[PDB]
């Protein structure tokens, strides 16, 4: 078939893309839910640090 | 009348390649945008707002001839 | 001398309480909403008056765009 | 043919995405917006 | 049934699954797959807070997400090899464009009235030449309103229309000779390039219709 | 000083422990398809790819009823 | 599910509709007339 | 015959090629202004109408072309 | 009629190289895009988009000759 | 008879496009103008005047061009 | 018939120096990455990726002049 | 006898475009004669002559150009 | 029958300022390989083989031209 | 016989406008003359007998070629 | 078949405006050779070789175009 | 057999703008040595001998295009 083709570099993009994109967007989305939840703890321990010095 | 057509086909074919400037001119103007905030960048929000002007009026006369060449197809 | 009695009790409850009721990992924004209706009532005003810019919001959180 | 097939569902759903993103889920990002900005500031 | 309203459905279908499946029961931890989403809010916000600049600019600010999203939906569906184009139709791409335009025209008319048509008197001038300046900016204005369509359209009727021609191009290429098979995979990696440049023609000219859209609500809403 | 500490005493009470969050037997035949891919642990894109193949399938299944 | 919000949709894009309205009435004078070729 | 309307046709279409250069010089027009306020902001305000003066009589000279085409074309 | 369709072709042929526009309007950009990177390495970011942006303004420009010559192709 | 007025009006299509040199110089003038003043503001009235007469005395040629079309469309 | 094919030929002739513009533009893009890795020594590994970039679909253009040209020479 | 007319007359037409060739040139010349009086103040009555002078013996050239064309659509 | 192989050899001729580009291109590679060394003659060694594969994978392009006019010759 | 003069009138016109190179280029020798002097004021001595020796052995190039119109219209 | 061989003549005209990309590059080569070697005189047998080469290997821009007339001529 | 001449001549007439770029392409070089000798005064002597090489054979494109043209012509 003609298109076959066509589904065929599909096939062998998204198997680049399962290679390369997919590892480094779980990285970053990792190093952004890190710093996101980090900051979220250190919230709420300054504030009991703070309730704990009054 | 199966000549006079044809001849508006390749009138249509000519015109088309009048766009070339809407290819080359808003691009420059980039350029120098480009050269522009990379230079002093606290004039970002200054010299963009004028620099989409330029390419809107950059891509109005660099289309007309696109529609010459829409309305002398038809 | 017994307002200082209650008032230190008190914070020390809190701490007990706030040590081991702590999901920061996996709160939900519905509790939030349970206990806090100041969340509801301050989306709604914003959004009422449009200030889709949220004020001291992207200097300890970054924005993250692509630009 | 079909210029009011294509026009007449395509305004449908332009109308329909308006309101359903308005209403849902722009401010339901928001909500965590300030949720995560309450807890900072507490 | 049509395949075109099927393909709407199709949209809403995707916009849905991109916002409620995604949310693990309101976590604020934001799990990955809502860090897209937020990504995208982001990226329009502090886009359309610096475009406008008005006090109040956040009005407007639904708008310019759905006219976004809808485009850059409607493009990514119809990345799929077996699909149809959603968008490659100029016609209604084009109707799309001038409703956006006549509303912001009927926006400036009333809110504005008569000294909506400052704009076009943007700076000093000679006398001899102010209604020169007008002119072109006259027919510019509605130029404005078909071209903003006709460019993202006639891209991705060019776009998809492409990966078929070159495709039997492949397809010419491969029931010549056997001897054909050699050195044939250039052509492979060179559909492989068109698709890479389809997905940029895709997204960044949905981007480039929101940027332009947001400085034409700037002109429409505030007189320079 | 006061502000904070009047805060923070009604903010951490009505919190819960940690955890629990299981919800039962969260199913209704569809729920679990999003625990199983959808959840902060699974987040793999593979039904964005899965999603592909269904239009892979349909427009094709479209094909099978038009051209061919 | 989802909690809906009363936001703004009429009060604040009404010429926006006012316009889409316009122009669904243009084509359909524009395909009940030129139609026929 | 049928050679005048033809013709009429393809010189509508060659005689339209020529806004090429108005949109060129238009884009550089807009690129000097970018270059030039960038470098030095607080003068905007006085070479900005010269700018969109250097503009407008730049861009008459290409506006003339389809003009050429118009009567031209009818 | 065995004369429309050779000029049609023709047509594609001489509107084809419309692309010139874009060809050499994206490469200042992306010129000018290196430039500014190369002097200032901290603006990038500032301006990867506002390039690339014009690129999508430059490249549909090229996106338009051809597929006029694909509407004139068939 | 019916052959030498088509090809006049082709004429003057294809001697049209002679105005691209104005619409590239015209412009280029007042860009390096705009990139003059704006690195010096004080100098305008020093250049100015001067500045629009290396306008005039160029468009005018480019004019030229496209009357000689006048009388070879009549 | 037996003349379209002439017209087709000479078509792909004409529809084929359109690489002019991917010519002129990679070249004057490898430039600017002169210049640039000239004036700034430790930024090469920072531009030469987005530079290629500015080649790939820099120079798709170009191509498509010549699939013009494969497709009215041959089909 | 009846095609020549018409030549001489499309060639007129195609010999017209030349003063394209002026119109950059002077128009070039004028760009650097702004930029160097503006870079410096004390030099316009030193470059003033040369600059104009730069001028005509350049357009002229092209104005030959289309004086041809003069002698093309007559003689 | 006699216009099909004078057609193909015009189209061969026609076809033949594609590498035109590359004609002025690749100099402009060796021109900034000039100005690349001027302001800096310490990297030489580095530069040069970014700018010999800049010229080989632009000459490719002036190629990709010769050689459809090399087969449309045949 | 009644078409070799109207081809050798029409290929005196194509041959023609090649001057159009020179016609730019002696231009931007005057440029280089007033960017040689503009900023190193008692230069004239050394470059403008450089500067009309290349103007006059560049402007050589349009004579010929107007030489060869001429000679192939008569 | 009288045809043939003047129609491969008057292709091989349009393919000598081939060497219009060389007469431009190698010319621009040297521009930036001396605009290079004036900043620094001392570095002149380290950029010659270089500049040089580059003239050689961009050459043949207009050479392997003119080689198709000749081929195309004969 | 009364057209090949006309052919050959008309030829020549697109055999003659080939040197377009000749006719700036050289003159521009002057112009960079203009920037070469009025920059650093103390160069001249020294890249003089080098600029006229880089005029000779760079013109030398120009000679073969119009010596071409005369070949054609006859
Ligand atoms: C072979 C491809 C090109 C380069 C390859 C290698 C050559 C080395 C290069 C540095 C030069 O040729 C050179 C400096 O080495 C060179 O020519 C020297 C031997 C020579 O002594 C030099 C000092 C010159 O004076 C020399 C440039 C000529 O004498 C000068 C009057 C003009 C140029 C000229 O006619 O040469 C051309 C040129 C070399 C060109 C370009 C040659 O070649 C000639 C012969 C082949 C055809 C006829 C071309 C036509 C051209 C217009 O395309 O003209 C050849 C005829
Ligand atoms: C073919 C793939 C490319 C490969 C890599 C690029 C560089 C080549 C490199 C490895 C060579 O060694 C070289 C460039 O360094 C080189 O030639 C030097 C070693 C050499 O000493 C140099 C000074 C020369 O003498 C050389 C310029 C020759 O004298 C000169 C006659 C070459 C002609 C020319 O234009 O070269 C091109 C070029 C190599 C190009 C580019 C070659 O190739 C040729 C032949 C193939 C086609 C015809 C192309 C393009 C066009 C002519 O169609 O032109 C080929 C014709
Ligand atoms: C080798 C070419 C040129 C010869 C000498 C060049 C350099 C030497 C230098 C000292 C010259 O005398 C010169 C630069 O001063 C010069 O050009 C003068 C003669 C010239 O008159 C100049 C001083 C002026 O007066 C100048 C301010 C005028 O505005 C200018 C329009 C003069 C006339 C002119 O261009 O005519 C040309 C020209 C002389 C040109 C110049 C010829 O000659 C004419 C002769 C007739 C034919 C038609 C040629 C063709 C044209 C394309 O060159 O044009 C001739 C018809
Ligand atoms: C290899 C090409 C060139 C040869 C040598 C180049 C470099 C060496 C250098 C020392 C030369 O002698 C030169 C630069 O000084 C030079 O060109 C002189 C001969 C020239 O006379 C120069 C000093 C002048 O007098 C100059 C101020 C004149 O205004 C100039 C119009 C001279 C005549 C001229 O251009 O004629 C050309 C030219 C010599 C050109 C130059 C030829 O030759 C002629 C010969 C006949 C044919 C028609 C060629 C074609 C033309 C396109 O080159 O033109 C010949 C017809």
């Amino acid at each position: 078939n003609d298109e076959s083709i066509l589904l065929l570099t599909f096939l062998g993009f998204t198997g680049l893309v399962a290679k390369y994109l997919a590892p480094a967007y779980k990285d970053f989305a990792d190093a952004r839910m890190k710093k996101v939840s980090d900051v979220l703890n250190a919230s709420r321990n300054k504030h009991v640090e703070a309730v704990k010095d009054r | 009348m199966q000549l006079v057509l044809a001849a508006k086909y390749i009138g249509a074919g000519i015109s088309t390649i009048g766009l070339l400037g809407a290819g080359i001119g808003i691009a420059i103007v980039f350029a120098a945008l480009i050269n522009g905030v990379s230079r002093n960048p606290s004039i970002k929000d200054t010299v963009f707002p004028m620099a989409i002007l330029g390419f809107a009026l950059s891509e109005a006369t660099g289309l007309f001839c696109l529609m010459v060449s829409f309305l002398l197809l038809f | 001398e017994s307002l200082v009695s209650k008032e230190l009790k008190d914070l020390q409850s809190t701490l007990d309480n706030i040590q081991s009721a702590r999901p920061f990992d996996e709160l939900t924004v519905d509790d939030l909403t349970k206990i806090k209706p100041e969340i509801d009532a301050k989306v709604e005003e914003m959004v009422k008056k449009g200030k889709w810019d949220v004020p001291g919001y992207k200097d300890r959180f970054g924005n993250l765009n692509v630009m | 043919f079909y210029f009011m097939n294509q026009l007449t569902y395509g305004f449908l759903l332009m109308i329909t995405l308006l309101i359903l993103f308005s209403q849902f889920f722009l401010p339901m990002i928001l909500r965590l917006y300030v949720s995560r900005l309450f807890i900072s500031k507490l | 049934l049509t395949t075109f309203s099927l393909y709407t459905i199709i949209v809403l279908l995707v916009i849905t699954s991109l916002y409620t499946l995604t949310n693990n029961n309101n976590k604020i931890i934001g799990s990955r797959w809502l860090i897209s989403q937020e990504a995208i809010y982001d990226t329009i916000m502090n886009m359309t807070k610096g475009q406008i600049g008005g006090k109040n600019w956040g009005l407007y600010f639904p708008m310019i997400f759905t006219l976004f999203m809808f485009i850059f939906i409607a493009n990514l569906i119809s990345m799929i090899p077996y699909s149809f184009a959603l968008s490659a139709h100029l016609v209604f791409i084009i109707s799309l464009s001038i409703v956006i335009w006549l509303g912001n025209t009927i926006l400036g008319l009333y809110k504005h009235g008569w000294v909506f048509f400052s704009l076009f008197v943007p700076a000093g001038t000679p006398l001899p030449l102010v209604p020169l300046l007008v002119i072109i900016e006259t027919l510019s204005y509605f130029a404005r309103a078909i071209s903003l369509g006709l460019r993202l359209g006639s891209n991705i009727l060019a776009g998809h229309l492409l990966m078929v021609i070159l495709a039997g191009l492949t397809f010419n290429f491969m029931l010549i000779n056997l001897f054909t098979l050699v050195f044939g995979f250039v052509p492979l990696a060179m559909i492989l390039a068109i698709m890479m440049l389809e997905f940029a023609i895709g997204i960044i000219q949905g981007y480039v219709w929101a940027i332009l859209t947001a400085s034409y609500l700037k002109d429409a809403v505030y007189l320079h | 000083p006061n502000a904070k500490r009047i805060a923070n005493v009604v903010h951490f009470y009505k919190s819960l422990p940690q955890g629990p969050a299981p919800a039962i037997k969260a199913n209704t035949r569809l729920a679990r398809y999003k625990a199983k891919y959808f959840d902060g642990d699974n987040a793999s894109g593979k039904p964005l790819w899965h999603f592909a193949l269904g239009i892979i399938a349909f427009g094709y299944s479209m094909e099978y009823y038009f051209h061919l | 599910m989802l909690k809906r919000f009363p936001t703004p949709i009429l009060k604040v894009y009404w010429p926006f509709f006012v316009a889409g309205a316009a122009v669904y009435y243009g084509m359909s004078k524009a395909a009940d007339l030129s139609s026929n070729t």
